């Protein structure tokens, strides 16, 4: 259970990186 | 080691073996990161202090800046007016370029000395050794805080890798 | 009265602090009054 | 806004918003109380710290006992 | 209306080389005495009677080894006032008992309050927001936690940090060996805020300097800035593209960026302070119970965590007799923990 | 008499700087001799 | 044209006067032998 | 076996570590500065005992 | 819209909803206290106040109930170990039920104050704008606080109309709830004198009534009203948070050092009692009085109360815990069952030897035995090859006086060493480690946990004070600085007085 | 009742979601070892 | 500009150096003699090299009584001679 929990959190962080990069709010100039 | 506790092990053994705390390059490194943190907070606080009113109380001040706007978003004259009075005038930067260069240089140079500390203790030029440097009129050793450090270091030295040494000196 | 040596010390500390602060304020007030800001 | 029986009774207690006495008013009297309070705190602090030691005042579990 | 208070207020707030203010009345004496006490002690004053140590230039120490050392453990948490029951007005005895330590710690504490009041007072006068004062709450929380709260939870001021370069190093190593402080997640958050802050300092300074607009003909580019100019001196749009492409994300909002630069190191310091408050009570992150259960039962089970505790046990046994002289420890050679040969 | 500029600033800097080097040097000398020398 | 005794003057000398006295003291210390 | 004394140190989560104790453990003192790619080991089991992942990483 | 960290700002100009939110916080807190008390009652074992008191069991609210006179359960037991006691309604259970009912009533009042927010009472009669007259509110509330404080002191603590408060002897052996008379002399400021807690409440209460009346009847000076922004409710938040961090540091300190309001029977002993061998010295005193009166050594040691011996054990020192070592002290060393008796070590020459005790700093400590003069006579060696003080070499034996092992002597080295290892912790106890699957690792008491939480929250509230104080005094620039800020206001020398345009 | 004029909409932008999720996930990664002990 | 004379004017003036060519060496010499005369040891209670231990003693004179600490230090000092 411990190992699963660590790996799960890490894998969520990795997914977050993906969304934060590729599915960011695009920066728009005025 | 590639790990959190492993990192601490490396640090404690390095201290035992090189007295890194007493090495001026690690000291420069500390000045580099404590100072980088200080100046980071200082820069952040001073620019944040001086943001120009562009928003109301029920919105984030962040909406007062638009990506790519031409006009600066804080008043550097006000920030300098502040900081120059906090200390005295000529201790504060009124040139943004000079400020931002200092912000780069301080941590970078300090961390280069940190790196060079490790890279030169790699060839066992170690921290300052003032073990028994203070002696009384008879020749009794009068400890200083260096000697207390030394006792801690000895603890680390004698316990580390407890089954690996067969001979009296740890030469590498 | 039962004034122990440490109560006497306490009074000495209190008096000393009051003198330091008293003199500090006396001097600052005096200077402020001598050297006034020019106004509208 | 809604009137109620109790709100009517209490009305005067929330009717002087902004009301002030002129200039410095009682500020000097306040300052005297604040100084006396600073000294009170210092006394109790120094008693607890054993910097001020008074007859009949044993700062220990063996106080009473 | 035009009274002495207002006249004094005028004088205190004149625009002069060194601003004074109302805050100055607290800040200047306290800062001067803390600094002066440190210089006085490191230059002339021993730690023989409190620690069994030489600690001054006078006795032969150098800049790295001098210190104003804490009072003896037997003083407990005495304020150690010059006119107090220990020194009884005798300046020499006061120095020998460690009175300069509480002198420096307490004038230093009030001095810091004065400095933060100054930050507020000046901000108010110039008409800026008081975020610099807000940020300085971190140094205050560190000073108060380490120099006051920590020893107050312990037996005495003896165990606070002594004011000295080597003395502070000893304090770090004490915390490793006795508290396993590296293991503490509050210290780890500290580390991340300090190193993160240093990172942000470096990277923001370098980014601005490398996205500058050409605003002059000079190859040395500092003169091409005017404090009063309206326009940004560097390109946020180019900076943003660069980092988006190198690292994947980038700042797009300058107000956010500079707020984050406050938040990171300030939050880190505040976390480290919380940990030290726990260490005041020996409430450590010393152990992982699961690790210890396994290792006790299985003599083949070894991690870097177990290795570090062996180091800690060495530190404690080898340093305690000289570092804690009031305990009169005598540890026979035969009890000292040692590995093979060394 | 007290006219600013009579002693050039580059000379003041050089002499002051040399003074700093001398006193700091004395301090390093002292690390090897007398108290604190280990001898 | 300029005053001599200012807050700045006081601040400078509160540091500078002791600093030179101290540097003289520490200089002398370099000649102390056990 | 970080120290080359046949005293293996556990670094991985599945072998009893948490995030704080875990590590990829340095290659063996027996190896020293020798280059220890996968293909210098007789097997992955040996490669693993001797701390081959460290060098690769 | 509003950022997440500002959502509650909607209440700043809405007194009715502010009252509602305050009511809901108060409901939550009182619900907590009721729930906490219920959980404690469902886990607390009242069967052994001597070796299994509340502070060994992770009890946090139980001791607060007991400090003020709640000592009995409806089930018939009392925390002093009495049976067949009738506590009336105000048992631990009745207090818990009262808190839960209170919670409910407060929740309902919140609902009403939320719905019916727009009351005329909350409007300034001159402007029609929402307004609170905070200076007069302060007077009203201070007067109330004073009445209550006075009443608590004069009726509850004295026993004149109420139960009194927990008091004990200097060694925490005979504690009970008693009426306490005020101490009006200087010893009233001794933190360890209960009579001063009474005199405090009586006197501060009277001061609060008087100052309350003042604050109701006399308006603030204009100069103070403007300086402290007394029209802005956030100034009250700033100063209130300051008062609260002060109070929180004070209760952390008095919990850590001990006082008449942090008694050791409720919270556990202090670290300082171990440091100074407070209990050991008294035990030794008692034994020596017994020997002088003509008792045998067995008799003398047998006369020591188990409860006294148990305080002279480092497992009860609150500075021996860990931040993530969770739960009751019993989860570590186990549930204490019995004193083994006093261990006397002797070498083959028959000299008494003394085990060096573990200081609280140390997670582990060597085993070293000295004669009465501090000379080393025996140890457990680490390296054996040059050992000269081993128990085998020195023929170290251990004999027990008092407790379960009274009259017994052990000579086999493994057993004598085992007892020496335990003697570093002070007096030796038999523990039940099975019932809770105890892991053998020390945990702190409620004295420790309370001190930690309060010191931490105190320090965090300092940031709260700074922050809300800043927001108050800088309200005008909190969306940013003057877009029209003249360079002259920040240019050196343009104004004689910084920021004063009348001084060009 | 007549509506309350003190109501304000609340916002959390995407970047703030991501920052917040990172904070929470990394805090959990850090504190989880201690919670398991 | 805040009203005071520029430092660079001051330290390049002859009158500054007439004054400070006296006061600076005077202070430095006074500090020197504070040590060389032994006065520093007496003011601050710092042991001279011959005053850490009595001739045959190898025990640190540690203060162990808070309220008698002054007298303990005094007794330690008596033990030297
Ligand atoms: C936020 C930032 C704001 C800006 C910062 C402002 C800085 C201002 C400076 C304030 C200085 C405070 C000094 C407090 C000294 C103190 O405490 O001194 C300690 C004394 C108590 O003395 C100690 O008491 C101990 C226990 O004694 C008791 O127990 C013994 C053993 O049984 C004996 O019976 C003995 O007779 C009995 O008195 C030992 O004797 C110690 O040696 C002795 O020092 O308490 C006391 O004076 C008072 C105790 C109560 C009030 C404490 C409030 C302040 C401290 C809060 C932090 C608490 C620490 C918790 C750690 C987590
Ligand atoms: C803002 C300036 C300032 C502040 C905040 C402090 C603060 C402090 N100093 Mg420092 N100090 C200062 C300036 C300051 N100092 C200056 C300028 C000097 C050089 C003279 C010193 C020299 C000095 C020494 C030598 C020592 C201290 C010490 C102290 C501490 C204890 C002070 C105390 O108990 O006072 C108590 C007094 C007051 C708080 C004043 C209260 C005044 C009230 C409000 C008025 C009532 C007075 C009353 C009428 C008197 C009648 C008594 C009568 C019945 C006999 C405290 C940290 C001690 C220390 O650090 O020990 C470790 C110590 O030994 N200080
Ligand atoms: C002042 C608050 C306080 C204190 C001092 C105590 C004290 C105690 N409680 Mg109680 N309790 C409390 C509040 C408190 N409680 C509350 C609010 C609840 C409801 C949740 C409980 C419910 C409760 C239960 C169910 C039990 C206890 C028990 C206990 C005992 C064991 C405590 C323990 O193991 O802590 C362990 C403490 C920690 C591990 C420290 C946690 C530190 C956190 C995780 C830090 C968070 C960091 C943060 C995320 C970082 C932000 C960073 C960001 C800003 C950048 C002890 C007497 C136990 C007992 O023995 O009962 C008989 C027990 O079973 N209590
Ligand atoms: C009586 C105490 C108290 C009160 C009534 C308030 C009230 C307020 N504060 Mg302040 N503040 C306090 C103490 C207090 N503060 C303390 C101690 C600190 C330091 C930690 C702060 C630091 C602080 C900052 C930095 C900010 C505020 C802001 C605010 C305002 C908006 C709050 C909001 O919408 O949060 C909404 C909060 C959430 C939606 C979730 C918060 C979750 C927390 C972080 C974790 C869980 C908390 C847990 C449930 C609480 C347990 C209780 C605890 C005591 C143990 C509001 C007027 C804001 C402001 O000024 O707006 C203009 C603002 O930016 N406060
Ligand atoms: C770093 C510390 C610090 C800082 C920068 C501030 C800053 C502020 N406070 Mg806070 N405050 C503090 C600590 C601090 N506070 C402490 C420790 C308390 C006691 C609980 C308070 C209680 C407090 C209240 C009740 C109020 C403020 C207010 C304010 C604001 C206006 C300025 C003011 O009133 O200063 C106050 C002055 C000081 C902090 C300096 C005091 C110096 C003392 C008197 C020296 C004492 C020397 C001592 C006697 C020596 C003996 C020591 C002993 C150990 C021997 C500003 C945001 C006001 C506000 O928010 O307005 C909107 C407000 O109403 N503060
Ligand atoms: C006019 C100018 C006014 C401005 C000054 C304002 C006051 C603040 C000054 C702070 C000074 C702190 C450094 C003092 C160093 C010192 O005196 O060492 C004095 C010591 C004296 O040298 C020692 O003397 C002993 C005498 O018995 C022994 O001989 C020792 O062996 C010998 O080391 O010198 C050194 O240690 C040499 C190195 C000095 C370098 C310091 C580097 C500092 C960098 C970080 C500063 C932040
Ligand atoms: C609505 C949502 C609520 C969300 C709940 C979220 C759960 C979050 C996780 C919290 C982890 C903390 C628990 C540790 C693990 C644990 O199991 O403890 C579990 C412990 C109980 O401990 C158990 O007790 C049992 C017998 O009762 C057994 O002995 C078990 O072995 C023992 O683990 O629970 C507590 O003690 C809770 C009270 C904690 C007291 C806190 C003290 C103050 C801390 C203040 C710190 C603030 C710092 C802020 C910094 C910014
Ligand atoms: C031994 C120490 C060696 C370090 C030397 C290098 C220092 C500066 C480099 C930091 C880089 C940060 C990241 C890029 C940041 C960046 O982009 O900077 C850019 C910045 C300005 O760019 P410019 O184009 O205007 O000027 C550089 C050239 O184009 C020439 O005009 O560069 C400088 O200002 C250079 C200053 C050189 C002055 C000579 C070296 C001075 C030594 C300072 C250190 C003293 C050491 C004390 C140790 C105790
Ligand atoms: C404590 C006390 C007090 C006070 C005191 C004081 C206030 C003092 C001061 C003092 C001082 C004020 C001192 C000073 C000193 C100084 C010094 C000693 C310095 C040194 C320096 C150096 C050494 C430098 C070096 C350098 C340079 C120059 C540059 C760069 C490089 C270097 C860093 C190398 C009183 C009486 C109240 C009371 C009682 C106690
Ligand atoms: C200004 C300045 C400063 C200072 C500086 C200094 C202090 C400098 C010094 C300088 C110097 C002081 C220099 C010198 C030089 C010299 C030389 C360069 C020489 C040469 C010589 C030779 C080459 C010789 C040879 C010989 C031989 C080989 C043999 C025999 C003969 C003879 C001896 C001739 C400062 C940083 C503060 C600030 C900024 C500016
Ligand atoms: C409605 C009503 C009722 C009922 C009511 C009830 C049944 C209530 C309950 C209530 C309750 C049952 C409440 C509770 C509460 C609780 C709370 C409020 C808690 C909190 C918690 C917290 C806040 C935590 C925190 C933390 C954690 C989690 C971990 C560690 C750290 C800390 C401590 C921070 C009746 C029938 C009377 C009728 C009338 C009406
Ligand atoms: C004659 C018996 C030899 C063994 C001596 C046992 C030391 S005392 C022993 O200590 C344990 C903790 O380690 C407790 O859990 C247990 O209750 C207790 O009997
Ligand atoms: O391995 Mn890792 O640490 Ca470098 O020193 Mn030799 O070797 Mn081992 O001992 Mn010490
Ligand atoms: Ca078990
Ligand atoms: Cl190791
Ligand atoms: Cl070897
Ligand atoms: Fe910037
Ligand atoms: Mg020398
Ligand atoms: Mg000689």
């Amino acid at each position: 259970m411990e190992t699963i929990t660590y790996v799960f959190i890490f894998a969520c962080i990795i997914a977050l990186f993906f969304f934060a990069i590729f599915f960011r709010e695009p920066p728009r100039i005025t | 080691p590639l790990g959190i506790s492993g990192t601490f092990n490396f640090m404690i053994v390095f201290q035992a073996e090189h007295n890194i705390l007493m090495h001026p390059f690690h000291q420069l490194g500390v000045a580099g990161v404590f100072g980088g943190a200080l100046f980071c907070a200082m820069h952040g606080s001073l620019v944040t202090s001086s943001l120009i009113r562009e928003t109301t109380e029920t919105e984030s001040a962040n909406y007062g800046y638009k990506f790519g706007q031409e006009e600066e978003t804080y008043n550097i004259v006000a920030a300098h007016g502040y900081f120059g009075r906090l200390i005295f005038q000529y201790a504060s930067f009124n040139n943004s370029r000079s400020l931002h260069f200092f912000l780069a240089a301080w941590p970078v140079v300090g961390v280069w000395f940190a790196a060079l500390g490790i890279s030169t203790m790699a060839f066992n030029l170690n921290g300052f050794n003032f073990n028994h440097s203070v002696i009384d009129a008879k020749g009794n050793v009068i400890n200083t805080w260096a000697d207390i450090i030394n006792r801690a270091n000895l603890g680390m030295e004698v316990m580390h890798e407890r089954n690996a040494h067969n001979f009296p000196l740890d030469l590498a | 009265m039962t004034i122990t040596p440490s109560l006497k010390g306490f009074f000495i500390g209190l008096l000393s602090g009051a003198v330091v602060l008293g003199l500090t304020f006396a001097v600052l007030i005096a200077i402020s009054q001598i050297d006034k800001v020019q106004r509208s | 806004a809604r009137r109620t029986w109790l709100g009517d009774i209490l009305r005067p207690l929330n009717s002087e918003y902004g009301k002030v006495a002129p200039g410095w008013g009682t500020t000097p009297l306040m300052a005297v109380f604040m100084g006396l309070f600073l000294v009170f705190l210092l006394i109790i602090l120094e008693i607890y710290n054993s910097t001020l030691i008074l007859d009949g005042v044993n700062v220990s579990w063996k106080a009473l006992g | 209306e035009r009274g002495w208070f207002d006249i004094l207020d005028d004088w205190l707030k004149r625009d002069r080389f060194v601003f004074v203010g109302w805050s100055g009345i607290l800040l200047f004496p306290c800062a001067y005495l803390a600094l002066g006490g440190w210089l006085t002690g490191t230059t002339f004053v021993t730690s023989w009677y409190t620690h069994g140590l030489a600690s001054s230039y006078l006795e032969g120490c150098n800049f790295l080894t001098v210190a104003v050392s804490t009072p003896a453990n037997s003083m407990g948490h005495s304020l150690l006032l010059l006119w107090g029951p220990e020194a009884q007005g005798d300046f020499t005895r006061w120095c020998q008992l460690g009175g300069l330590w509480t002198f420096i710690a307490l004038h230093g504490a009030f001095g810091l309050i004065g400095f933060m009041l100054r930050q507020f007072e000046i901000a108010r006068l110039v008409g800026v927001r008081p975020y610099n004062a807000i940020a300085f709450s971190a140094p205050i929380a560190v000073f108060v936690s380490v120099f006051l709260i920590y020893p107050l939870g312990q037996s005495s001021w003896f165990f606070a940090p002594s004011f000295g370069v080597a003395a502070i190093f000893r304090f770090l190593l004490f915390f490793q060996g006795f508290h396993n402080w590296t293991l503490n997640p509050f210290h780890m958050m500290g580390v991340a805020g300090v190193l993160g802050g240093a990172l942000l300092c470096a990277i923001h300074g370098a980014t601005v300097e490398n996205t500058l607009f050409q605003d002059g003909e000079g190859a040395s580019t500092f003169r091409a800035f005017n404090p009063t100019q309206a326009e940004e001196t560097y390109s946020m749009v180019t900076a943003n593209r660069f980092w988006s492409q190198i690292f994947g994300i980038a700042f797009s909002n300058k107000r956010w960026l500079h707020f984050f630069m406050l938040f990171v190191p300030v939050t880190g310091l505040w976390m480290s302070a919380i940990g030290v408050v726990g260490l005041a009570l020996n409430l450590r992150s010393y152990d992982f119970i699961s690790q210890e259960i396994r290792a006790a039962e299985d003599p083949e089970f070894e991690t870097f965590y177990t290795k570090n505790l062996l180091l800690n046990e060495g530190i404690r046994a080898w340093m305690a007799p000289q570092d804690q002289p009031h305990e009169n420890f005598v540890f026979p050679e035969e009890v000292l923990p040692r590995g093979n040969a060394l | 008499e007290s006219e600013g500029g009579r002693i050039p600033l580059w000379i003041v800097a050089t002499v002051a700087g040399m003074g700093v080097i001398v006193i700091v040097g004395l301090f390093f000398y002292g690390a090897y001799a007398g108290l604190g020398s280990s001898l | 044209s300029y005053p001599i005794f200012t807050v700045r003057w006081v601040a400078v000398h509160t540091l500078a006067v002791p600093t030179i006295f101290f540097l003289g003291a520490i200089a002398a210390m370099q000649f102390i032998q056990r | 076996d970080i120290d080359g004394i046949r005293e293996p140190v556990s670094g991985s989560l599945l072998y009893g570590n948490n995030i704080i104790t875990g590590a990829v453990v340095p290659s063996s003192n027996a190896i020293g500065l020798h280059f220890y790619p996968i293909w210098e080991a007789a097997s992955l089991d040996e490669w693993l005992y001797n701390g081959g992942p460290y060098q690769l990483i | 819209g509003l950022p997440w960290y500002r959502v509650h700002t909607v209440l700043i100009n809405d007194p009715g909803r502010l009252i509602a939110a305050h009511l809901m916080h108060t409901a939550l807190v009182a619900g907590w206290a009721g729930s906490m008390a219920l959980y404690e009652l469902a886990t607390f074992d009242p069967s052994d106040p001597v070796l299994n008191p509340m502070w060994r069991q992770g009890m946090f609210v139980l001791p607060f109930m007991a400090r003020l006179g709640v000592t009995g359960s409806w089930s018939g037991w009392s925390i002093t170990g009495e049976t067949g006691i009738d506590p009336g309604f105000w048992s631990f259970e009745g207090v818990a039920l009262a808190h839960i009912v209170l919670s409910g009533l407060l929740f309902l009042a919140a609902c009403w104050h939320w719905v019916y927010w727009d009351l005329e009472l909350f409007r300034d009669p001159r402007t029609g704008e929402p307004a609170l007259d905070l200076p007069k509110m302060f007077g009203i509330h201070l007067f109330l606080a004073g009445l209550l404080c006075f009443g608590f002191g004069a009726f509850h603590l004295t026993g004149l109309f109420g139960p009194g408060m927990w008091v004990s002897d200097p060694y925490g052996l005979t504690g009970s709830v008693q009426p306490v008379a005020p101490e009006w002399g200087p010893d009233g400021f001794n933190p360890y004198n209960p009579g001063g807690v009474v005199a405090h409440h009586i006197a501060a209460g009277i001061v609060g009534i008087i100052a309350g009346l003042f604050h109701i009847l006399v308006r603030p000076p204009q100069r103070l009203y403007k300086a402290l922004r007394m029209g802005n409710i956030e100034t009250v938040l700033s100063s209130s948070i300051a008062a609260v961090f002060f109070a929180a540091f004070v209760v952390a300190g008095t919990m850590w050092y001990g006082s008449a309001t942090t008694p050791i029977e409720l919270f556990g002993p202090t670290r300082y009692q171990w440091d100074s061998s407070y209990f050991q010295q008294e035990i030794n005193r008692r034994v020596q009085a017994s020997l002088a009166s003509g008792a045998t050594l067995e008799e003398a040691w047998s006369a020591i109360p188990e409860k006294l011996a148990f305080y002279d054990y480092i497992g009860n020192n609150p500075a021996k815990g860990g931040l993530f070592r969770t739960g009751p002290m019993n989860k570590g060393d186990g549930i204490a069952q019995a004193w083994k008796g006093h261990a006397v070590f002797r070498n083959k020459e028959g000299e008494e030897l003394f085990v060096r005790r573990m200081p609280a700093f140390f997670e582990s400590f060597p085993v070293i035995l000295t004669d009465k003069n501090g000379v080393v006579k025996a140890d457990i060696p680490f390296r054996r090859a040059e050992s000269k003080y081993s128990f085998e070499q020195q023929g170290v034996t251990v004999s027990f006086y008092g407790g379960e092992l009274n009259g017994q002597t052990f000579t086999d080295p493994p057993t004598v060493k085992s007892y020496a290892r335990k003697a570093i912790f002070g007096e030796i106890f038999e523990f039940d480690t099975e019932t809770l699957n105890s892991d053998g690792i020390f945990r702190t008491s409620p004295r420790g946990w309370f001190t930690f939480a309060h010191a931490v929250f105190a320090l965090l509230f300092f940031f709260g004070h700074i922050w809300h104080g800043a927001r108050t005094l800088f309200r005008d620039v909190f969306s940013g600085i003057d877009p029209e800020l003249s360079p002259e206001q920040v240019e050196w020398g343009f104004y004689q007085k910084v920021g004063d345009v009348t001084t060009r | 009742m007549e509506p309350n004029p003190n109501r304000q909409p609340v916002e959390l932008n995407r970047t703030s979601l991501y920052l917040g999720l990172l904070l929470i996930l990394v805090l959990a990664l850090l504190f989880s070892s201690y919670f398991f002990n | 500009t805040t009203g005071e004379r520029p430092f660079s004017d001051i330290i390049t003036s002859v009158r500054y150096w007439v004054i400070h060519s006296i006061t600076i060496p005077a202070l430095f010499i006074a500090g020197w003699l504070f040590v060389s005369t032994g006065l520093a040891y007496d003011v601050f209670g710092t042991p001279r090299p011959d005053s850490y231990y009595a001739q045959e003693q190898r025990s640190i004179p540690l203060v162990t009584d808070r309220f008698e600490a002054k007298q303990q230090v005094e007794t330690f000092l008596e033990q030297l001679k």
